[PDB]
């Protein structure tokens, strides 16, 4: 590895661009590079933002656990775009859709949640009794005071 | 699109490959064999409908709003084999894949262990580098000038000779080792 | 269609060699040679 | 502490007057020795520090930086004869004159009854480590990260100087058994401020705080590995000894003078562990997972309660051990592949099995397995930081999530997947090299067992 | 007719309904086999050092190291102190900080007032 | 006492003993596995004395035996709390995992790494008994780290498949989110009540326990699989079958249901929680079951099923009924065991195949299966008198007969369906019909390996759920009083589910296709949320990890404040000092303009 084979600044003029296009291994008229805002890209090109999981899994790729071959240029989230991590593969379902139907889905669910809460089902009974003033010492009472008493009757 | 020998796909393929997505994806969805056989011999019915297509524009057009209807009718979770990408033992036993070259360095103790695989071995890693000079030059003299157009290999010309590049696809491992 | 030649030569070159390859991983009757216990 | 310098001194002309095939084994053999005689340290009261002379003293925080200093050196030894293999003898024989005399500053400056020895030692550690990074370094950065490594230091220590001799004019004193008890309350003024910030912001760039860390994923990444090691095992964790020795004389301006640096290292412990998820140099998030954990510290001595003392110093001793086994697992892959990319050499449990045990238990310690000691320190400064505010307790979860993520993605990305097919110089893995690993995961480990002479003087 | 798929971000366009894939035009068929080429260069320039015999090391990817001294080494000199850059990192880099700090400052003096007030219940607390 | 303690801790080191034996080997061993499986059966054994003793008395007691650390005022010991629910969930779980490795040495045979596998499988189990028997938090915490770990370690089983590494990193995502509402109520009781031991904790009594018990929800939301954090749980499933059939049935996926059933005096007097639990057990009694109706993988069905029974036994934790929970554990234990290891006969004797669209005829060709996988899903579905009668019945009866959210209630009941809708999709598309697997028929199920194992948990199956409910004391007062709609609500909904599906799997036979409804592609794809929030969140993360805080900050500002502007301002005025002429009249009128400045303006001479 040397200088030349490294990473430089924006290109400007197009045979800096036709440079930098033989430099990452591929053609001219499909090298893209960010858009010069000052974030620190560089020459480096912008690929189309896809995972490894949407490459041909039946091609021989050079790095098979990977999906990518050698000499290819990797993207620069090509850490984050592994197939350990975020899948950008098409989904049966459109994006929108299906954020529609879970948010919608939950949101109902903790609706009735709540309006099962503030109406709650019961049976038709009283409360539960209990012998001693309500199980005054049982429950921690202390015995030098006297709770009021608490008289339970037949029915 | 996207494959080592050729650069795309003919129209003739991507039919093919949209026929085989169908019947797989009416066959998740059609679970029962008689069920499935009955429906599929439908659909074949509608692929030999507008097979005698000779416009390719009208072939073109039919082939990507069939490609709209499959997307439209395709299986969530479609079938796929085990070993087949996606399926539950896919790439399983890539953990027991150990390659050729991790014999080289075991000890002479447990090399011992097994003398004909070794000797054996070595008759192998002879042949593979006295074929290697000979390969080498066998591809420089048939590549054309600007590097090859496709990722096709040529085979063996001469008798004694073995194909150029050979080693890493006798020498693979087995699928269960 | 299907292969051309070459491709039909070249994987009958490689399935001859893959299969020596495969034949060679035998075991001998006499492998594993074991030290002594 | 004279019994410890002495031996260490006398390791120089045990490495100079050495055969030449025999300068790896007697210099590892004798700080064996001495690193076992390091356990007399251990006595230790629970009203009075282990006080020797006027000039040496140890209470139970410097003692486990101690013993863990003088165990670091032979594994440094052990760590670095591999790719020092084929240098002169002379340039040998200098690499480790300069290990041993950073061991010699570091233990008497752990050991440091008076402020401004400790300061004089505690500079001193930058000059053979200074030399180790830009002499032995392998790439060409060295030279640059010597640089961020001397000029954030000095830049942070210089005001400290000044700070101590104020000190020594106001009190009449840098001892700190003195100042036990002549220490005064510092009140509310701009002129105290200053005081707090020359006394503090050279330790603060020793962790380092987040802000000011920018010397260390290049000094920690351009050393060797002995300087790799004694980086981040011993040289983080002389800024929170500093800090806990010098945070007596800050009271009660600490308690507003730490918000702006808590915020800094309760937000530094999420943004560097999100760097080591995004890392592709695997030595440079071993750097930032030192950045994360050495924020937790920073924010226990700034809230200065027992559990957070006890759990800063039981997390320092915790990281050293497994940061500077982290970074001989970086080292034993990178003399194989000669890369520190860690997308490369992957599946790597397929070839090196037991490695990949010692792979697996040190990125369970990273991400604090119970009961080790990584845990222990770690729990206790939560419980700490949830008593200051309840509402660090999502900081600190969110801190951990992220931590047992980079932890088992650094795992899986080795070890697990299929292997690089291009990649056939993967040797077995040689004796010294599991002995390496297993020197420093064994005491680690053992420390679970027995864990109350690592939480030092507050226990 | 049929639901329209809308690519997302997180969930992309198939190939099946890419409209440019279907292109017979020669500048694509050009493209294309430009791209098989400069592929299949790459594939041998790698698979004749892949299997060497005399080889015994690191297969070493230009690519990579172009990839991670892209990542890292060479972000800085690339970097122009400008609007978007110098927004972005005063929001996300003091932002936070002040975040954090008006609501750990806003909790605690709370926390504070009630017990110099001796109104937080602090019966069982002692240990801090 | 002696017998009791001894016998405890017995079982613990006897488990732990050939931990040692792996560890200190150097041959190639005589059968290990047989060695661990005749080792956890004679814990087993070991492990029934104790229960036997608890079942004549009640008999507890609190083993602290070694003081590991005090930390000023919290003496940290390892303590060991022998009560009714380690004496009830020990001997259940080594019976499980007796028969799980006896089912172990036969699907897991052709492994290289079986010693390994059989080392990790006794490492989950001693984990998971340091979990259930402890008396403190930090030791509970050491279980539950530990289930944790070695969850990560049988997940990724065959680490070199991709989404097994995906899925365990999954799973330790979701335990340590739920380990942030663990260290919360850690940190609480600590600060609050000075202790992590059970006893202080349920002595002291606190009533402004809202926030540690919202962190011990938080905690069985990620260990139980409950809704928001159970995604985990089926692709847990990526890992070998005996992993499954242990740990993310029966045994792992109980321990925050068993953290919250371990705090049950402290869950008793707070509405609010009761009421957070409830709803979220039926969000994910719903939610889960709902997703399991059209799944095509068994394995996934089946952990659908166990996130569903978890979230039953989430609800009947939040109608303050701690004990019919623990008692649906001890019974949910054996048959969901003995499905997964049904299921995995199948995925053997079909040559590794888990979908159940290419399986059926079974109830002749796998006959043993068939028996034990049908009993396994009446069991299920609450069949009366087997062993999951005597807990989901008492759980629906009790959750009806109380003061209860009326929607958690309804929802619980339309679970129950599903729980009959799922199974006997189970039964119809795994055993019944006309085969379609392929045609090479390598159909066996003879080894006594496989027949004993899954044998003893069929007699498990049959029995367990009547000797345990009437081994166990009364703790409450069972609700036995209630209309007789209200009575017979199970068991008509259940069969309301069977009729159900009967019709919906028999009009799978009809020659009509129809495209899919929007249900069955939410049911299908999950529900959305492990499509959604698996890319979103990770997106959203590492976007910002990388663009924001690796670049943005510290390779760029972090970088261009401090160290580069100082830098390039010393160079500056390096090149500002360092330009002069040469020239000597230069030099010499500055030192004149200095002397003017000195006198006229500086007054350096006054
Ligand atoms: C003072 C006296 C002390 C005596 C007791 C000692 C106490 C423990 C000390 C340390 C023990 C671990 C060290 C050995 C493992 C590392 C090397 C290795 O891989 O070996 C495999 C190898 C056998 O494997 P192999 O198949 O041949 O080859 C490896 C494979 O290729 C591939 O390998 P693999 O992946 O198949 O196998 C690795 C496997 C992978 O499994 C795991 O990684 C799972 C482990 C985590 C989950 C389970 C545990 C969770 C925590 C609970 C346990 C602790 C608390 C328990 C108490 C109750 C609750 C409070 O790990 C294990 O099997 C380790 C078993 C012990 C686990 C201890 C905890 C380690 C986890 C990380 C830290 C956790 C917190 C700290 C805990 C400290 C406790 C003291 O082992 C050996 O040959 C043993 C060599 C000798 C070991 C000596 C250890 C002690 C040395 C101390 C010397 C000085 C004191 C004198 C006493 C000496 C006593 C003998
Ligand atoms: C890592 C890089 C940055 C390092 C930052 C280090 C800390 C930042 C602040 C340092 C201030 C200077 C040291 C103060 C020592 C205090 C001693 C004392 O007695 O104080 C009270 C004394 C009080 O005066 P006195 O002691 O004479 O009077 C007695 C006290 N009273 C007033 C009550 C009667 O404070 C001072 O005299 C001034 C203190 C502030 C000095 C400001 C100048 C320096 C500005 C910041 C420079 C930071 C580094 C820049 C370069 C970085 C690299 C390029
Ligand atoms: C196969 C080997 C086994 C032994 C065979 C040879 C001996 C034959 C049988 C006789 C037994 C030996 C004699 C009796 C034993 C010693 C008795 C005694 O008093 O010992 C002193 C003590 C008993 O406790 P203690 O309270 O007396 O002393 C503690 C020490 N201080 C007070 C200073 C803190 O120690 C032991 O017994 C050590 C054994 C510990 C066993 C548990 C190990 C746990 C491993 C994990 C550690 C991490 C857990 C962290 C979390 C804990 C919970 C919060
Ligand atoms: C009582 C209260 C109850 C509350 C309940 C709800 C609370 C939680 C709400 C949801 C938050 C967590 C869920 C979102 C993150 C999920 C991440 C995950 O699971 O990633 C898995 C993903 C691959 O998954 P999958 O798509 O299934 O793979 C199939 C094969 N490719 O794997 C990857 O893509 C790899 C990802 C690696 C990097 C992960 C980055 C994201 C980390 C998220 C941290 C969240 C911290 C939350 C802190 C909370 C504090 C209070
Ligand atoms: C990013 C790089 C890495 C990180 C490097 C370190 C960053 C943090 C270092 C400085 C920390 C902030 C300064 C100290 C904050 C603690 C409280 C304080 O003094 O607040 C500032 C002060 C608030 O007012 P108050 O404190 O009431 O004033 C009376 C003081 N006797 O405010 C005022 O009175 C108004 C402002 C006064 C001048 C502030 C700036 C100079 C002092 C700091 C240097
Ligand atoms: C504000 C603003 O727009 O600054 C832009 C300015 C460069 O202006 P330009 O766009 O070149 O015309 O850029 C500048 O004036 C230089 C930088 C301005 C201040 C940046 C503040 C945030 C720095 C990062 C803090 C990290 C902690
Ligand atoms: C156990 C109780 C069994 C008896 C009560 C249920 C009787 C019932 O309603 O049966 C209706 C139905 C079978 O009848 P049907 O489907 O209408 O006719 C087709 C012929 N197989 O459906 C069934 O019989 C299937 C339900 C059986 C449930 C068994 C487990 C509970
Ligand atoms: C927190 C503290 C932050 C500041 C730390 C000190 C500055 C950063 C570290 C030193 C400089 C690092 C660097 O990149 O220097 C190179 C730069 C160009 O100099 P040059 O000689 O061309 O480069 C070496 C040959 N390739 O060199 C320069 O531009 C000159 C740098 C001089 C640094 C002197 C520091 C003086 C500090 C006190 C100021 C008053």
């Amino acid at each position: 590895i040397t200088k030349d084979m490294l990473p430089g600044p924006y290109p400007k003029t197009p045979e800096e661009r036709a440079a930098a296009a033989k430099k990452y291994n591929m053609r001219v008229e499909d090298y893209e590079p960010y858009p010069d805002d000052g974030m620190g890209y560089g020459d480096y090109p912008k690929l189309p933002d896809r995972s490894q999981q949407e490459r041909d899994p039946w091609y021989d790729w050079d790095h098979p656990d990977l999906r990518l071959n050698w000499g290819e240029p990797m993207h620069w989230d090509l850490d984050m775009y592994i197939r350990n991590r975020v899948d950008t593969s098409p989904t049966p379902v459109n994006w929108n859709l299906m954020c529609k139907h879970l948010f919608g889905f939950v949101a109902f669910m903790l609706f009735m949640f709540w309006v099962g809460e503030t109406y709650p089902t019961y049976q038709p009974v009283g409360p539960k009794q209990y012998p001693y003033n309500n199980l005054y010492l049982e429950r921690g009472g202390d015995p030098n005071k006297e709770p009021e008493p608490v008289v339970h009757y037949e029915i | 699109a996207f494959l080592p020998s050729a650069a795309y796909l003919t129209h003739q393929q991507k039919v093919l490959q949209l026929y085989k997505r169908a019947l797989r994806h009416l066959e998740s969805r059609c679970v029962h064999r008689d069920k499935y056989r009955y429906f599929a011999c439908l659909l074949r019915a509608r692929f030999d409908e507008h097979k005698n297509e000779k416009d390719m524009v009208k072939a073109t057009q039919l082939l990507r709003e069939a490609e709209k209807e499959f997307w439209h009718g395709q299986h969530p979770q479609p079938y796929i084999f085990p070993e087949s990408p996606g399926g539950t033992s896919y790439e399983r036993y890539e953990c027991y894949k150990v390659p050729e070259w991790c014999l080289d360095d075991w000890h002479p103790s447990e090399k011992a262990m097994y003398p004909d695989y070794f000797a054996k071995r070595e008759q192998w890693k002879k042949l593979r580098r006295e074929s290697w000079e000979r390969e080498v030059k066998q591809l420089q003299e048939e590549t054309p000038v600007g590097g090859p157009r496709t990722e096709a290999l040529p085979p063996a010309r001469k008798q004694g000779d073995l194909p150029p590049l050979w080693w890493h696809i006798v020498t693979r491992p087995r699928e269960r080792p | 269609s299907g292969y051309t030649p070459d491709e039909k030569l070249r994987l009958q070159q490689l399935r001859e060699l893959r299969r020596r390859w495969l034949k060679d991983q035998e075991l001998s009757p006499r492998e594993p040679v074991l030290p002594p216990r | 502490m004279l019994k410890y310098i002495i031996p260490t001194m006398m390791l120089m002309p045990l490495t100079w007057l050495s055969k030449n095939s025999m300068i790896w084994i007697n210099t590892t053999l004798h700080s064996l020795l001495i690193s076992l005689t390091s356990l007399l340290l251990l006595n230790q009261f629970g009203d009075n520090s282990l006080n020797f002379s006027l000039t040496f003293f140890s209470d139970s925080l410097s003692t486990p930086l101690l013993i863990l200093t003088m165990w670091l050196l032979p594994l440094m030894l052990m760590a670095s004869q591999h790719h020092l293999s084929k240098e002169n003898l002379a340039r040998k024989k200098l690499f480790i004159s300069m290990l041993i005399l950073l061991q010699l500053f570091l233990i008497m400056t752990f050991t440091a009854t008076e402020l401004i020895f400790f300061y004089i030692m505690f500079e001193a550690t930058l000059v053979p480590t200074l030399i180790i990074i830009t002499r032995w370094g392998n790439q060409t950065e060295r030279l640059n990260a010597g640089l961020y490594f001397l000029f954030y230091t000095l830049a942070g220590s210089l005001p400290l100087l000044v700070a101590l001799i104020y000190i020594q004019n106001t009190m009449g004193s840098l001892n700190f058994l003195i100042l036990q008890y002549w220490v005064q309350p510092m009140p509310n003024s701009w002129s105290n401020t200053f005081m707090w910030l020359a006394c503090m912001m050279a330790f603060m760039v020793k962790m380092p705080l987040y802000g000011l860390h920018l010397w260390l994923p290049k000094a920690h990444v351009e050393a060797p590995i002995a300087g790799s090691m004694v980086l981040a095992a011993i040289l983080l964790k002389l800024g929170g000894y500093g800090m806990m020795r010098i945070t007596l004389l800050l009271n009660p301006i600490t308690d507003f003078m730490a918000y702006p640096f808590i915020m800094l290292s309760l937000w530094g412990m999420i943004m560097t562990s999100s760097i080591c998820l995004r890392q592709t140099d695997l030595k440079s998030l071993i750097a930032y997972s030192s950045v994360s954990h050495m924020a937790l510290v920073i924010v226990a001595i700034l809230i200065q309660t027992p559990w957070s003392y006890m759990g800063a110093t039981a997390l320092m001793i915790a990281h050293g051990l497994t940061s500077s086994m982290l970074f001989c697992l970086a080292n034993s892959n990178y003399e194989r592949v000669h890369s520190r990319t860690m997308i490369l050499a992957r599946g790597l449990q397929t070839l090196l099995p037991l490695m990949a045990a010692w792979w697996l238990l040190a990125s369970l310690t990273n991400l604090a397995l119970p009961p080790s000691i990584n845990l222990i320190g770690e729990l206790f400064v939560v419980m700490s930081t949830f008593s200051w505010s309840n509402i660090t307790i999502i900081l600190m979860g969110l801190n951990m999530v992220i931590t047992a993520l980079y932890s088992l993605y650094m795992l899986i990305t080795t070890q697990r997947g299929k292997h690089t097919h291009h990649i056939n110089n993967i040797l077995p893995s040689f004796t010294r090299e599991n002995a390496l690993m297993s020197l420093h995961m064994l005491p680690l480990l053992l420390l679970s067992l027995n864990p109350k002479i690592i939480l030092g003087p507050l226990y | 007719s049929f639901p329209k798929y809308e690519p997302s971000r997180l969930a992309s366009l198939p190939t099946t309904l890419d409209p440019a894939e279907y292109d017979i035009s020669s500048e694509t068929r050009k493209a294309q086999a430009e791209r098989l080429a400069i592929r299949s260069r790459l594939k041998r320039e790698y698979q004749l050092q892949y299997n060497d015999p005399s080889r015994r090391g690191v297969v070493e990817d230009p690519a990579l190291i172009r990839w991670t001294c892209a990542r890292s080494a060479n972000v800085y000199p690339n970097f122009r102190p400008n609007t978007k850059t110098s927004l972005l990192g005063a929001l996300f880099g003091i932002g936070p900080l002040i975040f954090w700090y008006y609501v750990f400052k806003t909790d605690r003096d709370r926390k504070e007032k009630l017990i110099q007030e001796g109104k937080l219940d602090r019966t069982f607390n002692i240990s801090y | 006492m002696n017998l009791f303690s001894s016998l405890t801790l017995v079982t613990l080191i006897l488990l732990t003993m050939p931990i040692a034996a792996i560890n200190f080997n150097t041959h190639k061993f005589t059968n290990y596995p047989l060695y661990v499986k005749t080792t956890i059966s004679c814990a087993f054994i070991t492990s029934m004395i104790p229960t036997m003793m608890f079942i004549h008395t009640g008999q507890e007691m609190i083993i602290s035996n070694w003081h590991w650390l005090t930390i000023q005022t919290l003496k940290l010991s390892l303590s060991f709390k022998m009560d009714f629910f380690s004496m009830m969930f020990v001997p259940v779980a080594l019976f499980v995992t007796w028969s799980i490795m006896e089912f172990s040495m036969w699907y897991m045979h052709s492994d290289p790494n079986i010693n390994q596998f059989f080392k990790y499988l006794l490492l989950f189990l001693i984990t998971m008994l340091i979990l259930v028997t402890a008396n403190n938090l930090f030791q509970l915490f050491i279980g539950w780290e530990g289930v944790g770990i070695m969850s990560f370690l049988l997940i990724g089983w065959w680490y070199g498949r991709t989404d097994a590494n995906t899925a365990a990193l999954q799973a330790i995502l979701y335990n340590r989110i739920g380990d942030i509402g663990f260290i919360l109520a850690m940190a609480w009781f600590l600060i609050n009540l000075n202790t992590w031991d059970l006893q202080q904790i349920f002595m002291l009594n606190p009533n402004d326990s809202n926030l540690p018990l919202m962190g011990l929800i938080l905690a069985a939301t990620g260990k139980s699989a409950q809704f928001g954090l159970h995604p985990w749980l089926p692709s847990a499933m990526e890992g070998p079958t005996p992993v499954s059939a242990l740990l993310h049935s029966s045994t792992m996926v109980v321990a925050g249901i068993f953290l919250l059933i371990r705090f049950y005096p402290l869950t008793e007097n707070n509405k609010f929680g009761q009421s957070i639990m409830l709803c979220l057990g039926a969000m994910t009694t719903l939610f889960t079951a709902m997703c399991a109706l059209t799944q095509n993988d068994i394995k996934k069905i089946i952990a659908f099923s166990t996130s569903s029974q978890l979230g039953l036994m989430m609800v009947t934790i939040g109608i303050n009924q701690p004990h019919l929970a623990f008692l649906h554990i001890c019974t949910h234990a054996f048959f969901k065991a003995m499905l997964f290891m049904c299921s995995g006969s199948i995925i053997h004797s079909l040559n590794d195949e888990q979908d159940i669209r290419k399986m059926g005829g079974l109830f002749k060709a796998m006959p043993f299966t068939t028996t034990a996988l049908i009993i396994g899903s009446l069991a299920l579905t609450g069949m009366p008198f087997l062993t999951g009668f005597y807990s989901k019945d008492l759980i629906i009866e009790s959750a009806n007969t109380s003061y209860t959210n009326a929607w958690a209630l309804l929802m619980t009941l339309v679970a129950t369906s599903f729980t009959a809708i799922y199974s006997t999709r189970i039964i119809f598309f795994a055993l019944l019909g006309q085969p379609r697997f392929p045609t090479l028929i390598n159909i066996n199920e003879n080894n006594p390996f496989l027949i004993n194992s899954i044998k003893r948990l069929l007699i498990g199956s049959l029995f367990a759920g009547f000797i345990i409910s009437n081994n166990i004391p009364p703790m409450t007062i069972p609700q036995m009083t209630m209309p007789h709609y209200l009575k017979m609500t199970a068991l008509t909904v259940t069969i309301l589910g069977f009729i159900l599906a009967l019709e919906i799997s028999n009009t799978t036979h009809y020659l009509k296709f129809n495209y899919p409804s929007n249900t069955f592609k939410f049911s299908n794809l999950l529900g959305y949320y492990p499509t959604i929030m698996h890319r979103l969140t990770p997106y959203m993360n590492l976007t910002m990890s990388q663009k924001s805080a690796s670049s943005l900050l510290d390779l760029i500002w972090l970088e261009t404040i401090l160290p580069k502007t100082i830098s390039l301002a010393q160079m500056k005025m390096s090149t500002t000092i360092t330009s002069q002429k040469g020239l000597i009249k230069l030099y010499f009128l500055s030192f004149l303009i200095t002397i003017l400045i000195s006198t006229t303006l500086l007054n350096f001479h006054e």
